C-alpha cells in the first residue's frame, strides 16, 4: 500500500507541474482554453501535494496523528480541491460545448476577462463549499458514535450528517456531471454532422476520445458518491475500507487528466523540449 | 521589333562602358569600412546595461 | 554574373505523324531542386502548359491533348530536359518554352503561363505539315 | 511628461480594445479567378468583408500570401471555359493554391459557375481530359461532365489536405451565393475547433 | 538587317562578360581569411510590443531610434514610444491590406500603402492635435510593395507594376518613373546620399536608379528567384538581396558582380527581410522558417539566431544609432532585440 500511494503521488505531482510548466513556457499556448486548464493543473497539483500525502499516512497508520485542527484543515482542502477539479472539467466541457455549438457569436461571449471572471467564480464556491461549512462546525453530525469521532483528536473520519453530504456531493460531482454529459453528448451530435458532410474510422476516432474522458471521470469518480450519499442513510451497509479505497481511485483520477487534455501535438512538443 | 532592340542595345551599352574596379578594392574597401565603425556598433559590440535605453534608465 | 538561362532546341519542321525530340539547356540554377514545364502557344493563342516533372523524376503531369504521345523527361546529370513527341498532328504547330518553377522545394507552381514570367526560355518552332 | 504618457496609452487602449472586439465579429474572404475592391455584407447579424483583388497584373505569387489569415479563399470557375484550355489552367491555379506554404489551412469554396452555357456547350471535351470517356458519375451528359469537373477539382484536394482544411464545391443569385458562404464558414469554424479537440 | 543589333548586343554582352571576368582578382572569402570572427552572437528579446491584432507586414524606426511605426493588416498603423512600451498614436487606415509603411525622416509623416495601389501621407503634427489624412499619392497600377521618404515633400515608392516613381507631396505628381524590371518590385532601398536608390524584383535581379535622371544606371543578376528584400550597405558602395532561393547575396557597385553569398543546406526556406548592423558587418535576414539568422557578412559563416516567433518574421529594422533591432511576424508582435 505505502509504494502505491507514492507511486500515485509521484504521478499527480509529475504530471501536472509537467502542464503548468509547459503552458507558462511556451507563446504558443497561452491560449484562452490553456486558461481553464491552468485552474484544472493547480487543482489536481493541490491535491496531489497536500491532501493525498496525509490520507496516505491515514491508510497506513490507521489513524490520524496530527491533532483535530489540522484535521479539520484537511477535509476541508480535500473538499475544495475535488470541488475545483470536477467544476474546471464542467468549465472547460462548456467552453467547448460554446465554440462548437456557436462559432461566430463564440469570439465575443468568450474573452480573457470572462475567463478570469469564470475561474474565480469557480475557486470561490469551491471554497464557500468547504472551508465555511466545515470549520464552523456546520458539518458535524448528532449519532453519538460521531460525537466520539469529532471529539477524539485521533480520529479524522469523514462522518457527516445529511444536510452536508447530499450539498456537497451535489456541488462537487452530481452537477458537473449532468452538465458534461449534456454537452459532449451536443458535441458528439455535432461532430457525427460534421463527418457525415465530409464523407466510419472517423466516427470511432470521436467515439474513442469522448469515450476516454467520461469514462475515465466517471469510472474514477462515481463510485465514491454514491456510496458518499448511501453512507448518511445506511451507516451499516458499506463497509468503511471499501468507501477509503473509493476516495483513493478519486484521487488517482487527478493524475489522468493532465494525458486526456494536454496530448495536442504543440503540448507534447513543450514537453520534449522542457524533459 | 525594332524598337525594343533598339533598347535592348541602348540600355546594354549605357552600362558597358564604366569604370569597373576589381573585386579585391571592393573587399578591401567592405573590410576597411566595418573595421573602421567597429566601435560604434552596439549589437556587434555589446556595452552595458546603464547606457541601452532598453534594460536600465 | 551568371543568370537564369532556358535554351530550347530542336524544334524543326515535321511531317504530320512524324516525330521530334525538343532538348532544353538550363542554366544558373540547381536543375534538381526545381519542379520544370513544357508550355507552348500557337497563333494567335495565349499560353498553355502542356507537361511538368518534378525533382527526382517520378511524379508526372500531362495536358489532355498530349497523354499517350509525348514524354517528359528529366536529366540532372547533364541538366537537360527532353520531350519527346512522336505521332505529331498539326494542331501541335507552335513555339515551346521550357519553364520553371519560381521557387525551389515546393509543390506548388505558380505564374508559369503568365506572358511575362521571367524563368521561361525564349522557345523552339514546331512546324507540322506537307 | 510620463503621466501625459499613460493617460494617451490609456485611451488608446480603450479604443484599441473596443477595435478588437469589432476585429473578431467579423470574418475576411478572399474573391479570385482601384487595386483592391471591398464588400460588405451582414448575414445573421455576421459580418463579412469580402475583397476583390483584381487590379494587379496577373502574377499572384506575391500578393496572393497577404490572405493567409482569411476565413476562405472563394475560387470562381468558368466550367463552360483561338480557343485556350482554361479548365486546365483553373486547375493549376487551385492545385498551386491547395499546395503553398502560407494557404494550406485555408478551406476553399469552389464555385462552378456558367454550368448552363456548359450544358448548351455539350450539345469538345473529351480531346482534353480524355479520361472523360471512362468517367461513371458517382439529361446524363449534362451532369456526368459537370461532376467530372467537381471530381477533378476534388482529385487535386483530397490528396495532400490532412484534414486541416477542405474544399466546399458548389454549382453556381447573390441570395443563395451569400448564404452558402455563411454557412461553409461555419462548417469551416466548427471543424477547425472539432480537429482541435482530436474529434476530427 | 535586324541582324545588326542582334550582333551589336551579341558583341556588347561579351564585353560586358569579358569586363567582369577581368575584374575578378580574387574572391571576398580571401581577403577575408584572417580576420577574427564575431564571435556568436546572443541577443535575448527586451521586449514584446503587443496591441496589434493581425499580422504585422512592415515596420520602419524614424530617425530618432526611440519611435517607430508599424503596419497591421488589421488595418492600424501603430506609433510605439519603444522606450516605454507606450501607444504614442494608432491610426485607423482607410484600408486594411497594407503592406509597407514609411516615417518621415523629420518625424511629422508617415506614409502607409498596400493593394490600394495608393500612397497615403498621414500628418502628425497639427494645430487640431489629432493626426489626419495629409496627402495620397495615386498613379500606380499594381500594389505598393515599399515607400520612402527623401524630405517632407518627396517621396519614391515601389510598386507591383514593375515600376518605381518619385513623388512631388504638395502637388502630388509623379515627377519621375523607373522602369526596366520585369518582375514585380518587391523592395527598395535609398542609399545614405538619396541620390541613388537600388530596387530588387521578381525576376532575379536588382537595379541601380539615378533619382534625377530617371536612367537605370547598372542591373544584378545571379539570384534563382524572386529577390524579395534589399537592403544599402552603410557607405552604398554596395547592397545585399535575399531570395526565395534560400539564399542572400552581396553585390558591388563599383565592380558590378556578385561578392558574396549567405546560404545553408539546412536553410530551405525564403528570405523574407535584411538588414545591415550600424557598422555592416552583421546581417540580419528574416526566414519563413520563423527565425532570424545573423550573417557574418565579411565570412559567411550564420554567427547567430533570433528565435522567439511562432510564426513567419515578415520585416526587420534597425535603429539609425544601432541599438535595438526590431523584427515583426505573423504571430502579430513586434520583439525588441539587444
Ligand atoms: C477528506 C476526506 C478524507 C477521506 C479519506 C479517508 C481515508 C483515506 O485514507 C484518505 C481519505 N475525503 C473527502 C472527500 C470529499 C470531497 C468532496 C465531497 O463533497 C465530499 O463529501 C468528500
Amino acid at each position: 500500500m505505502s509504494l502505491l500511494m507514492a507511486l500515485v503521488v509521484l504521478l499527480i505531482v509529475a504530471g501536472n507541474v509537467l502542464v503548468i510548466a509547459a503552458i507558462g513556457s511556451t507563446q504558443r499556448l497561452q491560449t484562452l482554453t490553456n486558461l481553464f486548464i491552468t485552474s484544472l493543473a493547480c487543482a489536481d497539483l493541490v491535491v496531489g501535494l497536500l491532501v493525498v500525502p496525509f490520507g496516505a499516512t491515514l491508510v497506513v497508520r490507521g489513524t490520524w496523528l496530527w491533532g483535530s485542527f489540522l484535521c479539520e484543515l484537511w477535509t476541508s482542502l480535500d473538499v475544495l480541491c475535488v470541488t475545483a477539479s470536477i467544476e474546471t472539467l464542467c468549465v472547460i466541457a462548456i467552453d467547448r460545448y460554446l465554440a462548437i455549438t456557436s462559432p461566430f457569436r463564440y469570439q465575443s461571449l468568450m474573452t480573457r476577462a470572462r475567463a478570469k471572471v469564470i475561474i474565480c467564480t469557480v475557486w470561490a464556491i469551491s471554497a464557500l463549499v468547504s472551508f465555511l461549512p466545515i470549520m464552523m462546525h456546520w458539518w458535524r453530525d448528532e449519532d453519538p458514535q460521531a460525537l466520539k469521532c469529532y471529539q477524539d483528536p485521533g480520529c479524522c473520519d469523514f462522518v457527516t450528517n445529511r444536510a452536508y453530504a447530499i450539498a456537497s456531493s451535489i456541488i462537487s460531482f452530481y452537477i458537473p456531471l449532468l452538465i458534461m454529459i449534456f454537452v459532449y453528448l451536443r458535441v458528439y451530435r455535432e461532430a457525427k454532422e460534421q463527418i457525415r458532410k465530409i464523407d466510419r474510422f472517423r466516427e470511432h476516432k470521436a467515439l474513442k476520445t469522448l469515450g476516454i474522458i467520461m469514462g475515465v471521470f466517471t469510472l474514477c469518480w462515481l463510485p465514491f458518491f454514491l456510496v458518499n450519499i448511501v453512507n448518511v442513510f445506511n451507516r451499516d451497509l458499506v463497509p468503511d475500507w471499501l468507501f477509503v479505497f473509493f476516495n483513493w481511485l478519486g484521487y488517482a483520477n487527478s493524475a489522468f487528466n493532465p494525458i486526456i487534455y494536454c496530448r495536442s501535438p504543440d503540448f507534447r512538443k513543450a514537453f520534449k523540449r522542457l524533459l | 521589333s525594332i524598337a525594343q532592340a533598339r533598347k535592348l542595345v541602348e540600355q546594354l551599352k549605357m552600362e558597358a562602358n564604366i569604370d569597373r574596379i576589381k573585386v579585391s578594392k571592393a573587399a578591401a574597401d567592405l573590410m576597411a569600412y566595418c573595421e573602421a565603425h567597429a566601435k560604434e556598433d552596439p549589437l556587434l559590440t555589446p556595452v552595458p546595461a546603464s547606457e541601452n535605453p532598453f534594460r536600465e534608465k | 554574373a551568371a543568370q537564369v538561362q532556358l535554351q530550347e532546341s530542336g524544334g524543326g519542321l515535321v511531317q504530320p505523324g512524324g516525330s521530334l525530340r525538343l532538348s532544353c539547356a538550363a542554366s544558373g540554377f540547381t536543375f534538381s531542386n526545381y519542379k520544370m514545364n513544357w508550355v507552348r502557344q500557337a497563333p494567335g493563342k495565349g499560353l498553355e502548359w502542356v507537361s511538368d516533372i518534378s525533382q527526382s523524376g517520378a511524379s508526372i503531369s500531362y495536358t489532355g491533348s498530349v497523354k499517350g504521345r509525348f514524354t517528359i523527361s528529366r536529366d540532372n546529370a547533364k541538366n537537360t530536359l527532353y520531350l519527346q513527341m512522336n505521332s505529331l498532328k498539326p494542331e501541335d504547330t507552335a513555339v515551346y518554352y521550357c519553364a520553371r518553377c519560381p521557387a525551389p522545394f515546393t509543390r506548388d507552381c505558380f505564374d508559369v503561363t503568365s506572358t511575362t514570367y521571367a524563368y521561361r526560355g525564349q522557345g523552339t518552332q514546331v512546324t507540322v505539315s506537307s | 511628461e510620463e503621466k501625459g504618457q499613460r493617460e494617451a496609452n490609456k485611451k488608446i487602449e480603450k479604443q484599441l480594445q473596443k477595435d478588437k472586439q469589432v476585429y473578431r465579429a467579423t470574418h475576411r474572404l478572399l474573391l479570385l479567378g482601384s487595386g483592391i475592391f471591398e464588400t460588405k455584407f451582414q448575414v445573421d447579424k455576421v459580418n463579412f468583408h469580402m475583397f476583390d483583388v483584381g487590379g494587379q497584373r496577373d502574377e499572384r505569387r506575391k500578393w496572393i500570401q497577404c490572405f493567409n489569415d482569411v476565413t476562405a479563399i472563394i475560387f470562381v470557375v468558368a466550367s463552360s471555359s483561338n480557343q485556350t484550355n482554361r479548365l486546365q489552367e483553373a486547375l493549376n491555379l487551385f492545385k498551386s493554391i491547395w499546395n503553398n506554404r502560407w494557404l494550406r489551412t485555408i478551406s476553399v469554396i469552389l464555385f462552378l459557375n456558367k454550368q448552363d452555357l456548359l450544358a448548351e456547350k455539350v450539345l469538345k471535351i473529351e480531346d482534353y481530359f480524355p479520361e472523360f470517356a471512362r468517367y461513371t458519375t458517382p439529361d446524363p451528359r449534362v451532369t456526368r461532365a459537370k461532376y467530372f469537373i467537381r471530381d477533378e477539382f476534388l482529385r487535386i484536394s483530397t490528396a495532400s489536405g490532412d484534414g486541416r482544411h477542405y474544399c466546399y464545391p458548389h454549382f453556381t443569385v447573390d441570395t443563395e451565393n451569400i448564404r452558402r458562404v455563411f454557412n461553409d464558414c461555419r462548417d469551416i469554424i466548427q471543424r477547425m475547433h472539432l480537429r482541435q479537440y482530436e474529434l476530427l | 538587317e535586324l541582324d545588326q543589333l542582334r550582333q551589336e548586343a551579341e558583341q556588347l554582352k561579351n564585353q560586358i562578360r569579358d569586363a567582369r571576368k577581368a575584374c575578378a582578382d580574387a574572391t571576398l572569402s580571401q581577403i577575408t581569411n584572417n580576420i577574427d570572427p564575431v564571435g556568436r552572437i546572443q541577443m535575448r528579446t527586451r521586449r514584446t510590443l503587443r496591441g496589434h491584432l493581425a499580422k504585422i507586414y512592415a515596420m520602419h524606426w524614424g530617425t530618432d531610434s526611440r519611435l517607430l511605426v508599424s503596419a497591421s493588416q488589421d488595418g492600424k498603423l501603430i506609433i510605439w514610444d519603444s522606450y516605454t512600451t507606450n501607444k504614442v498614436h494608432a491610426i485607423p487606415l482607410r484600408s486594411s491590406w497594407v503592406m509597407t509603411c514609411a516615417y518621415a525622416p523629420s518625424g511629422n509623416y508617415v506614409a502607409c500603402g498596400g493593394l490600394d495601389n495608393i500612397c497615403s501621407i498621414y500628418n502628425l503634427k497639427t494645430r487640431e492635435g489629432n493626426v489626419r489624412v495629409s496627402r495620397e499619392l495615386a498613379g500606380h497600377t499594381g500594389y505598393l510593395s515599399c515607400c520612402r521618404f527623401l524630405d517632407d515633400n518627396q517621396i519614391v515608392t515601389s510598386s507591383g507594376d514593375t515600376t518605381c516613381a518619385l513623388w512631388d507631396i504638395e502637388t502630388g505628381q509623379q515627377t519621375t518613373t523607373f522602369t526596366g524590371h520585369t518582375g514585380d518590385v518587391m523592395s527598395l532601398s535609398l542609399a545614405p546620399d538619396t541620390r541613388l536608390f537600388v530596387s530588387g524584383a521578381c525576376d532575379a535581379s536588382a537595379k541601380l536608379w539615378d533619382v534625377r535622371e530617371g536612367m537605370c544606371r547598372q542591373t544584378f543578376t545571379g539570384h534563382e528567384s524572386d529577390i524579395n528584400a534589399i537592403c544599402f550597405f552603410p557607405n552604398g558602395n554596395a547592397f545585399a538581396t535575399g531570395s526565395d532561393d534560400a539564399t542572400c547575396r552581396l553585390f558591388d557597385l563599383r565592380a558590378d558582380q556578385e561578392l558574396m553569398t549567405y546560404s545553408h543546406d539546412n536553410i530551405i526556406c525564403g528570405i523574407t527581410s535584411v538588414s545591415f548592423s550600424k557598422s555592416g558587418r552583421l546581417l540580419l535576414a528574416g526566414y519563413d522558417d520563423f527565425n532570424c539568422n545573423v550573417w557574418d557578412a565579411l565570412k559567411a559563416d550564420r554567427a547567430g539566431v533570433l528565435a522567439g516567433h511562432d510564426n513567419r518574421v515578415s520585416c526587420l529594422g534597425v535603429t539609425d544609432d544601432g541599438m535595438a533591432v526590431a523584427t515583426g511576424s505573423w504571430d502579430s508582435f513586434l520583439k525588441i532585440w539587444n
